[PDB]
């Protein structure tokens, strides 16, 4: 306690003491983030290591030691700075630019180490509660207690404090306190995949205001720790590895729910709108569709106004109508076709290459699996689901098998998926 | 030392698996069958050796029967311990295993029949002379097994009989289990008749100077 | 093994069978069937040396299978 | 002190206890660094120095001991190394980083242990024949990798904490196999709780492998057999599954209490932990080389490459170095060579994606030696797959979907042309397979990568693979008087892919016979299986490459796998208007006579044959004389599969661009 103290003090003194040129930037984010009810802080660490390699050093080998003390500080600091309470605990956000380590590359030489990685979102979870606060009483003497946790990795105590049994206690579930926890699951770039390897995957952990941030298909950047839990596969002393995120770079602008809301400041909005004005964006957009292929305008231009897409209206009799393009190109070989789809598939926002030869209809639309723990049937999504609000580019469309390519014959036009196996019948949205 | 063998053959009368009754157990008996599976050469452990965790004495020669039996009272001196040893598998003897199934000829076999199987033991210097669906000829001793899982196994892994399918309800309390023993505690012990066997026969190289050698 | 006259001749005979077929039945592979004919015939008779009356017999039993 | 003598007598009745007394461990020490310090070959280098040398550049961790040069010389302790593994294996890593420390002093921050490979063991087992006398003792096992657990952190120095007396427990050496048991303290004197001691520790990476019989050496009509093999760190991911392997290892047993249940008498669980690991996959050399990979290079051999590499000629004498025993067809050598060594990919400002394989195919009379020449190109390539025909499916070449025994969920297994990634696949009898089935390769041939949709998998794999195929005309045999498209039953699409394609023919010819005969049967007389000896062989067998082969094919093995590694040869000068001219003129000449089809797809080819050519040298930039070869290629390629009427026009108006 008589090294905490120390701890905290100075990460208050760089929080309250940082200052380029003339103004307090990281004391002026945390008023800002008050004001709109943010509860975290986001800290580049080369303005850490400017203002003092010490505390840099403490941070980088006992993170999960120290960055607690860094929360407490941050909410000391705001409380002084916004009040003359309802303000948990903050959040630490972190940035960094160090060189990026392959997840093949990571081994027993890590733990317990600040690492920065990128990868393939494939799956994220559902959101569960954790206990923060937790208000406890005992079976036989009953009187009041309470515990405070922090959620880097605790139980109710082998013991009474004031004959009552060996662990009498219980918890008190209102006036209790908890915070969001999500699960996800990375995957390997598919270009740095080694040698005949097939690409493998690995969990994370995210908390609070870092939960429902990406979605499947993303390509992303993660800055977090190398951690293991034992668990459970009759290895002797084994462990499993994980990763607890603590800062996420996204390249789509989209959120979980895909807000439909701007995430465009001015500076770039005033540009699009000049760009908008062009008398020949026309031709800008036209040339600027793959560009190390000759000729073939046309086709570019129809990629142009399938990326843009048409209107959709609903009407007062319960009508929708589609308001998107598809496109098809039945040619000669060696014309480029297929140099075209996996351009649309980088260019577009979200988009998806598949190829008719190693293709079904349950991978395509919808798949229903079983729960190997609770034993029931659920809906896993497919390549038309992936691909929502998107493109999805089949290639060798004519080698598909005809069960498999009538499918696709609802979704085209109705723009739904309807289900109705194993006691689950539902209709899923799906407008590609 | 070589631990010896004796292998007995040409016995007078032949048995078939359907004479296989409980009043021969521990007799020398000859039997007929055909081999329809067989299992790997595993170590068996013939005379184990421990050390006291306290004392640092070595025990040699414990005999096992049919389960993992570690020695009681301690060695030389006054140290008192009746558990905690730690076996020696370096100092250990170990002999070769192999369980093989076999079933009835197809002449035994009656109008309509669903064959009958048995469990014989190959041990030494007798692995993998048998081969499935040959027609082979053993000799031995006929044995009981028991039940080693409600015998108290030392580990956790045994559960207390973990089972994946179901038993026979129709033999439920009607295979008859003896009760009493004190290692059994409230359990029944359960038997059933297995085959030894020390001798096995079956009834259904370019190289001039190698060549020369073996002829007459 | 194979003497100085025996490939002599078994070439010989090759050229003479390919000559006679016209290349639609013969081929390399008759060749080698040939020359394992011929060691066969020289196994049957414990002789370690090939004679060209062994080829001879082998040309005769494909020329007459064909 | 003892002496070597003095090592052959032995007390206390155990080889063991005989290793591990003070006294005789410190010689065993002297002797094993007195042998990795003063051993020389024939040529006289100390090997084991240069191999030192390169483990600091390469940062390896690891070191790599042939059994036949300690047992040579020393023969003692390979006996003490064969019997008893693991105490000799604990000294000789010791002083291993001893005489690493000599080279590279410091080394010691970037590793802290260096870890011993041991080689070419001589008694090689099968699974099936292991019995208790192996228990305890190194072994070599050859097998077929089928499942892999995953790589996951293993303590390796366990420590405890007990609270009544807060005794803190020294240091143990896990055995990898078998939980650490304490129960008595130093201190406590009594039972006590016993904690982890969270943090502060070390972890080394674990493995795990199933290994079962490899289905030649199974009898046939039997069921196979399996063993479980754990691999530690510096040895994780080296095996895949499905490749086959062969493992130097050590044998051991441990107590199961489910196997005592079940089986009913006191048995044990085998297992190994691996070693050494080699590949033999597609590998027939296995019956001479020494080493753990044939395929690399010592520094010595890196500047033979070199200085072979600047003769004039050398790409006349790789060409003539394939398969030296069949006779002629130089094209077809010509164009295997070009595939083996290879073009270059490419990847224009990350969104143009251009391939740099060549394909092969060769269509033929039966009876020309088509099928030897793609075993020898098997035998020589780094990583080569073998199909044929109605034998292979189409999940078969490609990725296939299967539900996993543990995790149970749906899981991608791979394939024919995903194990051949930066190989070759070799397909016989490609004209005699289902159309489904040979359509799986059109996204591979071309795109490199394959795509699967499958049971909620959306996955995108690679397949860096260069085909080369063989097959037969219709009828059996080629009609001279017809086009090609009337002489194959494949389409456009198909032959579009294929870089160059041989027409072999067979026709009636007195002199070209008799030479024919003539080398076959010297061949087959060649081939007749009727200082140290041991070496006397190996100058015997090379008396006989003397004659047809120009250069060793050991040798070349290494050359090839250096030059497809090392060299990345570039374009900058070079003459467009003719490479453009020669364009225009086969795009002309197909649709007025010509059943050929030239798009894009094959202008391309030139500049791969033209990087290929350059590889051939280990050249970093290509000249004029290998573009003018490519071309000549090309063209040949063309003039050659035409109908007899109009060859001798075509081939006259084409001879102006090949004046060399
Ligand atoms: N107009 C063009 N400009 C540039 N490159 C081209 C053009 N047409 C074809 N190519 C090149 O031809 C090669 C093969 O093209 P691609 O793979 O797109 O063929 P495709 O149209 O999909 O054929 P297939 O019908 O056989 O599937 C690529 O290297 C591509 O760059
Ligand atoms: N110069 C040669 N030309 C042809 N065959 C040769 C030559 N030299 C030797 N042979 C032998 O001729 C035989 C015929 O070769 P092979 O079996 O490969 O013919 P293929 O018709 O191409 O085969 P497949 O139908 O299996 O593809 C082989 O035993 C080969 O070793
Ligand atoms: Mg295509
Ligand atoms: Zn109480
Ligand atoms: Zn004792
Ligand atoms: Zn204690």
């Amino acid at each position: 306690d008589d090294d905490n103290t120390e701890i905290i003090k100075s990460f208050k003194n760089f929080i309250l003491e940082f200052r380029l040129d003339s103004q307090f930037i990281y004391r002026d984010q945390l008023r800002n983030n008050i004001l709109v009810k943010n509860y975290s802080l986001t800290v580049n660490m080369e303005h850490l290591i400017g203002y003092n390699e010490d505390i840099y050093k403490k941070l980088s080998d006992e993170p999960s030691d120290i960055i607690p003390l860094f929360e407490t500080a941050i909410t000391q600091v705001a409380k002084r700075i916004s009040i003359l309470n309802s303000l948990p605990t903050f959040q630490l956000i972190l940035n960094s630019n160090a060189n990026q380590i392959p997840l093949r590359d990571l081994d027993s030489e890590h733990v317990s180490k600040i690492v920065r990685l990128s990868g393939i979102i494939i799956s994220t979870s559902v959101l569960s509660s954790r206990a923060t606060y937790l208000s406890i009483m005992c079976r036989n003497c009953r009187h009041t207690t309470s515990i405070t946790i922090n959620n880097f990795n605790v139980s109710l105590p082998r013991s009474c404090l004031s004959n009552c049994g060996p662990d009498p206690y219980i918890i008190i579930h209102e006036s209790s306190k908890f915070i969001d926890q999500q699960f996800l699951k990375l995957q390997e770039i598919p270009e740095l995949v080694p040698v005949g390897e097939m690409p493998r995957n690995l969990t994370m952990t995210c908390d609070r205001y870092l939960t429902n941030k990406v979605i499947p298909g993303t390509r992303v950047t993660i800055v977090g720790i190398y951690s293991i839990y034992n668990s459970k596969g009759s290895g002797v002393a084994i462990r499993t590895p994980y990763i607890k995120i603590l800062g996420i770079q996204s390249d789509v602008e989209t959120s979980s729910i895909w807000n439909s809301v701007t995430m465009f400041t001015e500076e770039e909005e005033e540009e699009f709108l000049q760009l908008s004005r062009n008398p020949k964006l026309y031709e800008i957009l036209t040339n600027s569709i793959a560009p190390s292929i000759f000729g073939n305008e046309d086709i570019k231009k129809a990629i142009v106004c399938l990326l843009m897409g048409g209107s959709k209206k609903i009407l007062p009799d319960g009508m929708r109508l589609r308001g998107d393009i598809n496109v098809l190109l039945l040619g000669d070989p060696g014309t480029a076709k297929s140099q075209l789809l996996k351009f649309v598939e980088k260019v577009s926002p979200i988009a998806v290459y598949t190829s008719g030869k190693g293709s079904s209809a349950a991978g395509l639309t919808a798949s229903v699996q079983r729960d190997p723990m609770t034993r029931e049937f659920y809906l896993e999504g497919g390549a038309m689901v992936l691909a929502d609000g998107g493109v999805v580019c089949i290639d060798e469309f004519d080698k598909m098998r005809d069960e498999d390519r009538v499918a696709i014959h609802e979704a085209m036009e109705q723009q739904t998926i309807s289900i109705a196996k194993a006691g689950i019948t539902t209709v899923l949205n799906s407008r590609t | 030392e070589r631990v010896f063998q004796i292998s007995f053959f040409n016995l007078p009368t032949v048995h078939r698996i359907r004479d296989i009754r409980s009043e021969k157990i521990g007799s020398l008996l000859s039997i007929s069958g055909t081999v329809t599976r067989t299992s790997e050469v595993r170590p068996e452990l013939y005379k184990a050796s421990f050390t006291c965790d306290m004392c640092r004495a070595i025990v040699d020669n414990v005999e096992q029967s049919f389960k993992y039996t570690e020695p009681t009272f301690c060695p030389n001196p006054s140290c008192e311990n009746r558990a905690f040893w730690t076996l020696n598998v370096t100092r250990s003897r170990f002999l070769d295993w192999q369980k093989v199934r076999i079933q009835e000829n197809a002449n035994e076999i009656p109008t309509g029949s669903m064959p009958r199987t048995l469990d014989v033991i190959l041990r030494g210097d007798s692995v993998e002379r048998a081969k499935p669906g040959d027609r082979c000829k053993f000799t031995g001793v006929e044995i009981v097994v028991p039940d080693v899982t409600q015998l108290g196994l030392p580990g956790v892994k045994p559960s207390s009989t973990l089972d994946t399918r179901g038993i026979s309800k129709t033999t439920e309390g009607l295979n008859s289990g003896v009760t009493g023993l004190r290692s059994l505690g409230v359990r029944d012990l359960t038997y059933k008749i297995s085959f030894l066997a020390c001798h096995v026969i079956s009834i259904g190289e370019r190289d001039q100077e190698v060549f020369l050698n073996s002829l007459s | 093994i194979l003497t100085k006259e025996a490939r002599s001749y078994l070439v010989e005979k090759y050229k003479e069978l390919r000559k006679d077929d016209a290349s639609y039945r013969i081929t390399v592979r008759q060749l080698e069937s040939m020359i394992r004919l011929s060691e066969a015939i020289a196994r049957a008779n414990c002789v370690d040396e090939i004679t060209p009356s062994f080829i001879a017999e082998a040309y005769d039993l494909l020329r007459q299978s064909i | 002190e003892l002496t070597l003598e003095s090592l052959s007598n032995v007390k206390a009745n155990s080889y063991s206890e005989w290793i591990t007394q003070p006294n005789v461990s410190r010689t065993i020490a002297r002797e094993l660094k007195s042998f990795l310090l003063e051993y020389t070959d024939e040529t006289g280098r100390s090997v084991y120095g240069a191999r030192i040398r390169t483990l600091g550049e390469m940062n390896s961790e690891s070191l790599e001991v042939n059994y036949r040069h300690l047992a040579e010389s020393k023969a003692i302790l390979a006996l003490f190394l064969a019997k008893c593994p693991e105490e000799m294996l604990k000294i000789f890593d010791l002083v291993a980083m001893e005489a690493t420390e000599l080279h590279y002093p410091d080394y010691a921050r970037i590793h802290s242990e260096i870890h011993v490979r041991i080689s070419d063991f001589p008694t090689i087992y099968s699974l099936r024949e292991l019995r208790e006398s192996n228990l305890s003792s190194l072994v070599r096992v050859t097998g077929v990798v089928t499942r892999r657990t995953g790589v996951f952190p293993q303590l390796k120095y366990v420590k405890f904490n007990c609270l009544k007396c807060g005794s803190i427990l020294g240091p143990f050496f896990q055995d990898s196999n078998e939980e650490i048991r304490i129960s008595f303290c130093t201190n406590c004197k009594s039972k006590g709780p016993f904690r982890v001691n969270g943090e502060k520790t070390v972890y080394r990476n674990y493995q795990r492998v199933t290994l079962q019989e490899a289905p030649g050496t199974v009898p046939p009509g039997r069921l196979p057999r399996h063993r479980e093999v754990i691999l530690l760190a510096d040895l994780v991911d080296v095996s895949k599954p499905g490749e086959e392997v062969e493992v130097t290892g050590i044998y051991k047993n441990n107590y199961d209490g489910n196997l005592n249940a079940k089986n009913g008498f006191p048995v044990f669980a085998t297992i190994i932990e691996a070693n050494s690991i080699k590949r033999r996959e597609g590998n027939t050399a296995n019956e001479g080389e020494e080493g753990l990979d044939v395929f690399s290079w010592t520094e010595e051999e890196e500047r033979e490459f070199r200085k072979i590499s600047r003769d004039r000629g050398i790409i006349d004498k790789i060409i003539s170095s394939m398969a030296p025993s069949i006779y002629g067809h130089r094209d077809i050598k010509t164009a295997v060579a070009c595939s083996l060594f290879g073009g270059v990919p490419k990847n224009v400002n990350g969104k143009h994606s251009i391939r740099g394989d060549i394909n092969v195919l060769l269509l033929g009379d039966p009876g020309t030696a088509k099928s030897q020449i793609l075993k020898y190109v098997e035998k020589t390539a780094h990583r080569a797959v073998f199909a044929t025909g109605q034998g292979a499916s189409a999940v078969g070449l490609t990725a296939s979907v299967r539900k996993d025994p543990i995790t149970k969920e749906w899981t991608l297994e791979g394939g024919a042309l995903v194990l051949a990634d930066k190989g070759v696949c070799l397909i016989d009898e490609f004209d005699k397979m289902n159309d489904q089935d040979r359509t799986s390769i059109h996204e591979a041939m071309e795109q490199q990568s394959i795509s699967i949709s499958k049971a909620g998998i959306v996955t995108t794999l690679q397949a860096r693979c260069s085909i080369i195929a063989a097959a037969n005309p219709n009828g059996g045999r080629y009609n001279s008087t017809l086009p090609l498209a009337q002489n194959v039953s494949l389409t456009e699409p198909i032959l579009s892919r294929f870089d160059i394609l041989c027409v072999v023919r067979d026709l009636v010819d007195e002199e070209a016979d008799e030479r024919l005969a003539t080398f076959v049967v010297d061949s087959h007389v060649r081939s007749h299986p009727e200082l140290n000896a041991r070496q006397r062989r190996l100058q015997r067998q090379r008396k006989k490459e003397e004659e047809i082969s120009p250069i060793p094919q050991e040798l070349l093995m290494k050359y090839i796998h250096y030059a497809r590694t090392k060299i990345y040869p570039k374009l900058h000068q070079m003459d467009m208007d003719k490479v453009s001219r020669v364009y225009a003129d086969l795009r002309r000449e197909s649709i007025s006579t010509g059943s050929f089809p030239i798009t894009v797809r094959h202008l391309e080819s030139i500049l791969r044959i033209a990087e290929s050519f350059a590889k051939m040298r280990l050249s970093e930039f290509v000249s004029s004389y290998d573009l003018d070869r490519a071309i000549k290629v090309v063209v040949d390629s063309f003039v050659d599969a035409q109908k007899v009427s109009v060859r001798r026009q075509l081939r006259r108006s084409f001879a102006i661009y090949t004046l060399g």
